[PDB]
């Protein structure tokens, strides 16, 4: 009917409203709340920017100082996605090349599914925290705290010497307590995965020598057999160790 | 003709005879609103509907509701 | 504000006990509107027919811009939830919209129950035994019916 396809609250007789791009009509105030709240947990996605209905992108003169930050944000991510995804070498990947598959010709929508992206607090730009997981994708929303998320460079904690072609912007470093790329970085000091954050207090108690030695797997497993998950050469399991740039060895 | 909601209400409308494979009705869709029947799922009263049977193979009449949900 | 998710959740309720998604019941289970408790039925054409699974629902306080909190508190057999009675489910996470209604949400648990996905599965090992040995699979969730939802 009149009704607000947002909140089902209303209908759109009642306060001010606005016809997005794509045709169909909410409240302003309501596609602000949308606008807002972004994403869900810390890991940066964009399902929120879609039109509840027709799931083309929200658009609209009165939001754009909404949507712009975003866009902006969605830019440096599918560049940095789509940039990994091709240096990583799946860009002929077969879920890419084979018709009738979720991402049939779409290099940039595989590798933002696949890559987990997360805004660092001290600059503000988008940094890879490593494949995204299904285990974190069922797991805590938002009982985080963002001051936590910290791209490489804003963690130098290595004085690690800069790659020549890519200034420091894709340096990444190792989970402190295994084989992954870093997440987290807490008390100012430590990097943690996802999952060993999830378990830090257990994780910081563990005695050193009592950690898993590579290949180390989150939590304190260890992997079996002998190639390390980051192929690197590392200190051992319990040592902050920054691994380089990102793109250039993968 | 029959209709299909998607889960976040955009409906759609379909002209079909009972006779209608499911296989065709998902194709069918594609021409409307243009997604690959290898991602989409049809559901009625429940049952997720099984390629290539009739429409009234699973009772479904003038005027009835599915439901695409997709992977 | 939460009066805002409240006519909302009102708004939601009133909707579905007067015209109930297929093989599911939801509702409040005291006179806390935010916690609701849930039933699904195990599909017709599903090792999990004529089961009765419970799950439990809670909403946030500026419902509906975040999604409800769902988890099963039956035990299932399943490669897409875990032991915890966790959901992979994407509408409940990355993909939520506002549009989207309990009755949905109850909608698209009951089709993945009808139909699980193992290719980015929660628990990896039922995971496996789906994708290499069906006549086990539904053996077990039938079992597991058997033992827990019935
Ligand atoms: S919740 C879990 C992830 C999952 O079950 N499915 C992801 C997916 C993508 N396309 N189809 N299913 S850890
Ligand atoms: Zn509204
Ligand atoms: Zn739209
Ligand atoms: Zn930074
Ligand atoms: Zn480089
Ligand atoms: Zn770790
Ligand atoms: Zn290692």
């Amino acid at each position: 009917d009149d009704m607000c396809m947002i909140c089902f609250t209303e209908a759109l007789s009642a306060a001010p409203a606005i016809q997005l791009d794509c045709s169909h009509i909410f409240h302003l105030q309501c596609c602000r709340r949308v606008l807002e709240n972004r994403w869900l947990g810390p890991r940066i996605t964009f399902g929120f920017i879609s039109c509840p209905i027709c799931k083309n992108k929200i658009n609209h003169i009165v939001l754009k100082d909404l949507l712009d930050p975003i866009k902006e944000l969605y830019e440096d991510v599918r560049r940095k996605a789509l940039m990994r995804l091709e240096y990583e070498g799946l860009h002929k990947s077969e879920a890419i090349t084979t018709p009738g598959v979720r991402f049939y010709n779409d290099p940039a929508g595989y590798a933002m599914n696949r890559y987990a992206y997360y805004v660092c607090y001290k600059c503000r730009k988008a940094y890879f925290g490593g494949e995204a997981r299904c285990d974190a994708e069922a797991g805590r929303g938002d009982d985080y705290d963002p001051r936590e998320l910290i791209c490489g460079a804003c963690s130098d904690v290595s004085r690690a010497q800069m790659c020549p072609k890519h200034g420091t912007d894709f340096l990444e470093y190792k989970c402190r307590y295994c084989c992954s790329v870093a997440v987290f970085f807490c008390f100012g000091t430590t990097h943690f995965c996802n999952a060993c954050h999830d378990d830090f207090q257990r994780m910081t108690s563990i005695p050193k020598e009592e950690l898993p030695h590579c290949p180390a797997g989150p939590k304190g497993k260890q992997l079996e057999g002998t190639e390390c998950p980051l192929h690197v050469v590392h200190p051992p399991t319990g040592e902050e160790f920054a691994l380089g740039c990102g793109v250039c060895r993968n | 003709q029959i209709f299909v909601k998607t889960l976040t209400g955009k409906t759609i409308t379909l002209e079909v005879e009972p006779s209608d494979t499911i296989e065709n009705v998902k194709a069918k869709i594609q021409d409307k609103e243009g997604i690959p029947p290898d991602q989409q799922r049809l559901i009625f009263a429940g049952k997720q509907l099984e390629d290539g049977r009739t429409l009234s193979d699973y009772n479904i009449q003038k005027e009835s509701t599915l439901h695409l949900v997709l992977r | 504000g939460p009066g805002s998710a409240l006519k909302r959740i009102n708004k939601e309720l009133s909707d579905l006990a007067r015209d109930p998604p297929a093989q599911s019941r939801a509702g409040p289970v005291g006179d806390d509107m935010f916690h609701w408790q849930a039933t699904i039925m195990g599909p017709n054409d599903s090792p999990y027919q004529g089961g009765v699974f419970f799950l439990t629902i809670h909403f946030p306080t500026d419902y509906p811009f975040k999604p409800p909190k769902v988890a099963f508190t039956t035990r299932i057999y399943h490669p897409n939830i875990n032991s915890n009675g966790s959901i992979c489910l994407d509408i409940l996470r990355s993909q939520w919209s506002p549009a989207l209604t309990i009755s949905k949400v109850l909608l698209s648990i009951s089709s993945l129950l009808s139909d699980p996905n193992p290719d980015d599965p929660l628990v990896p090992e039922i995971a496996r035994i789906y994708k290499t040995d069906r006549d086990k699979y539904n053996r077990i969730s039938r079992e597991w019916t058997q033992k827990y939802a019935m």
